[PDB]
């Protein structure tokens, strides 16, 4: 016999259920991925066996979403065309993953300063029975995570 | 059926139990009896078809 | 420190020597202790599981002056498992009481008419004997005071250590732990020789190969031997009558513990029917217990019907007025692999 | 209140002075294995001119821990959250004068932890109750089953309604079993339900509509004291 | 003398419970445990075979329609993303005047997966019928 | 004929049933990868025909954890996330393949000295059905294994 509070403190979450706000707004989209901190390593090895490995510098962040296109949207691709030779507008994104109606938030990721790089479009293929896509990249500061 | 009395009075005893196996109790009895009454070859197969089980004593 | 008061961490700068704790079934010994060692007094027997209880029970510090420990100690660091404890006096009263002993070890005692009684055919004991504590004589004439018996063995010479202080270590207790270690890792029927000594124990006397010689046939004595390459080992795996059969302590061992076994597997036909159904199903425990002692590398042959066979019926191995009396016989018989004791190097310069 | 079938755990406060030497300072509490006592009182950077009492911030405690690992586990060797200073120190020695017979539990400072709780034992010294998990536990265990069972009230006094309240007296200790709260490599080692007649109940008890179960459970207990043997000849 | 001769139980003398309430229901299939294989291969000839991982309960329930009768898919329904009410199923095997309970089935932590509605014929006479799946932990028979 | 003790004593171990210990608290993993023990290989050729091959220096050891996603956890971000230049928290982990209940060890694997170098967060889907998994990797000093 388990309650459903039980099953909402102890039960591990699922992936597919999901918020993102870009900016001052939100967008839905299909797939968010990339969310990854790495370090380098620093290695120093002594003549009599010391060996030292501490953690190198901090990389960059680089995720990608994944969203259907819609009549009369043009946002992504708006944002990505606003870029004039180093001059683009950078946002921060938050992906947080929400209960069955959105109405509260069990965790969030936070990205600070994303600008795009690159941008796909759907190819068009006549024997296809799928809906169009659209792909953006992202390169951030850092990625952070809050938990509610 | 006539006089079914519904449940009214609820009780509940709870209390503590070694952490023990009801099978090494029975096989340590069983060793124990065959040792005392001889231990010949005997005595084993005269105990071959003998069960000896313990219940705990709520007492 | 011994005395707990408040939780937490106590710290101790005196430390007794401890033992890792080994678990075996097929080699089961009981050690022989003088009349006047107080901890066995007023007992008919004591179980000793490890190191540790057996100095728990002592409730003093280890002493090399004394006999039993220090046979125990060496019998715990080669690899032994639970023993029991019986007094000299008592062995033949009390040995046969006891269903899981295998084994008869003499730590340091005198066990001829225990073993003379004890060790005969059917019972599934064995005896481990100590040599002389001197010399061999060059005349091989060491051996006399032995009686011929398949179902014992005789180990030469005595053993010394590092804690070793006045006397010698019997060389049956570490024989003990060698064959229990032995036939936890190899197999009852894998000879209990070429393996080394733990613990750091030295052979009293040295032997070279013609003082071997004169003692390896008829009555023989194995022997503890010292080698450059490899150490401490164990030079011998003859039992004391050399005859075609149980020439070996590695058959007399296994068709022991296959009757023993063999024996355990159809007790549960007893207040049974005596008729071809129960036969039938002590014939098939019977084959079951053999194929998997086959299968292990117990037996010899290609296949099963080259390793074993089994009887058992009326007209077969039992009679009418056997059945009217209520006994089942049944006959088994095996085939065992031999261990090669001569290896003949011949050198050449022809190529 | 405390009393047995309750149900309830009482925290007491230690002396507000220093411990007498000769182990004295226990003695006006009465001996009860649904009680405990936690010395010495506790001071804060925002604390001006009284003190805090250890029960409060130790009912927290028992609460983190509860949470976290569960009740089967001592709320001992645990830190005190918001930089909570214990107000005298305790020596090994001061406590093992108070950590047998009606024992009290120390606040204490470490060099390399910190402040910590370093006492899990209840007001009376035997072998059952002894510590303040098992009675929390069986109380915990109680208050469950009791609640389990609620359900077959105003239901035929009868065998069905016994199996029905034993299969879920038996779910619920099977449940307590796997988490990790009882002892055993099996559940036929850790627990044991008995209810029916003749078991457990009479003619009489039935015809009064009283229905009897009993049970046993199995309680790991912690390890108090770690002794360290050092040689040299390696 | 006075041999003794014992006949297996009726397969329909059985009783439900779902919780703590009892529901009359018409069928009820999958209570079966289920344990994989693992083996190991050596080179001279050992075949080591033993039981691996236990796998989940799936049971199916069976039962008609009646009228202002909705307890089953009001909780099927009541699932929010990952969250959902556990019950307990117990199935009895009773004697013939339904008043001994001899055998029981234990069954924990059981929530439903899917539901099934009756099948609307309007060339068929028979009884609308309704059916859930549920998976649960463990099951367990114990002997009364 | 085989009983339980026959079975304990002489089968192989499955690799399902195991505990995992970081630094001095425990916690329940999914997966575990990568204690591995490399060394190099130092050769020597002669112009007569000796050829020498002796072992090289010991490589560092690198795992990798895989464990989900549960509500307010954020215990191994925080590790990752505590770096400051080269200061990292360093504590040791050890994997223990257990009995059915826990209550016994039969082996262990012993890292000394393991800190995190990448962490990689569950890839969001809204068609998925899978339980958001959480990665890190970790690099080490030495493993060795201990037998019960």
């Amino acid at each position: 016999a388990i309650t459903p509070e039980q099953i909402a403190v102890e039960y591990p979450i699922p992936t597919y259920r999901f918020v993102v706000s870009v900016g001052d707004e939100q967008i839905p989209f299909n797939n968010v991925s990339g969310l990854d901190v790495h370090y380098d390593v620093i290695e120093y090895k002594d003549g009599i066996g010391n060996y030292y490995k501490m953690p190198g510098q901090r990389q960059s962040i680089n995720i990608t979403l994944r969203k259907g296109v819609f009549p009369g949207d043009t946002k992504l691709f708006d944002w990505i065309n606003s870029i004039q030779l180093n001059q683009v507008e950078k946002k921060d994104i938050a992906i947080s993953l929400t209960n069955e109606a959105g109405t509260e938030i069990l965790m969030t990721w936070n990205v600070a300063n994303a600008f795009p790089t690159s941008f796909t479009s759907p190819s068009f293929d006549a024997t296809s029975n799928e809906i169009a896509v659209q792909e953006i990249a992202l390169t951030a500061d850092r990625v952070t995570i809050q938990a509610a | 059926e006539d006089n079914v009395i519904p449940v009214s009075k609820i009780s509940a005893s709870v209390d503590q139990k070694p952490n023990l196996d009801n099978s090494q109790i029975n096989q340590a009895l069983i060793d124990k009896l065959c040792v005392e009454l001889g231990g010949t070859e005997d005595v084993r197969l005269a105990l071959a078809k003998v069960n000896l089980t313990t219940k705990p004593d709520t007492e | 420190t011994t005395i707990t008061t408040y939780p937490g961490v106590y710290i101790e700068e005196d430390a007794s020597l401890s033992l890792s704790v080994s678990s075996s079934a097929t080699a089961v010994p009981v050690f022989a202790v003088a009349g006047d060692n107080p901890l066995i007094s007023g007992k008919p027997y004591i179980r000793i599981s490890n190191w540790l209880e057996y100095l728990t029970l002592k409730n003093e510090q280890f002493d090399p002056a004394n006999t039993l420990d220090i046979s125990l100690r060496a019998y715990f660091i080669n690899g032994g498992g639970y023993c029991y404890l019986v007094q000299t006096t008592d062995l033949e009263k009390q040995v046969p009481k006891l269903d899981d002993v295998t084994l008869l070890v003499a730590a340091g005692e005198n066990i001829t008419t225990a073993v003379s009684t004890l060790c005969k055919p059917g019972k599934g004991l064995f005896a481990i004997f100590d040599g002389p504590t001197t010399e061999l004589k060059s005349d091989g004439t060491s051996n006399s005071d032995y009686d011929p018996n398949p179902f014992a063995a005789v180990y030469y010479p005595w053993l010394t250590a590092d804690w070793t202080t006045t006397i010698d270590i019997p060389p049956s207790a570490a024989i003990a732990g060698v064959y229990c270690s032995v036939d936890s890792t190899r197999g009852v029927w894998k000879a209990p020789a070429n393996v080394p000594i733990q613990g750091g124990l030295q052979p009293k006397y040295p032997v070279t190969d013609d003082l071997q010689a004169q003692y390896n046939q008829g009555k023989a004595l194995n022997m503890i031997r010292t080698f450059p390459k490899s150490g401490t080992l164990v030079w011998g795996a003859r039992t004391l009558e050399d005859n075609d059969n149980w020439r070996y302590i590695p058959v007399r061992r296994l068709f022991n513990s296959a009757e023993r076994d063999i024996k355990n597997a159809m007790s549960f036909a007893v207040f049974e029917p005596n008729s071809q159904p129960t036969w039938e199903r002590v014939r098939s425990a019977v084959n079951n217990y053999l194929y998997s002692l086959w299968q292990q590398g117990g037996l010899a042959g290609n296949k099963p019907d080259d390793a074993y066979f089994v009887q058992i019926g009326k007209d077969i191995t039992m009679t009418d007025d056997d059945i009217k009396q209520g006994k089942m016989i049944i006959k088994i018989g095996m085939a065992a692999v031999r261990p090669a004791e001569f290896i003949i190097l011949q050198f050449t310069q022809n190529t």
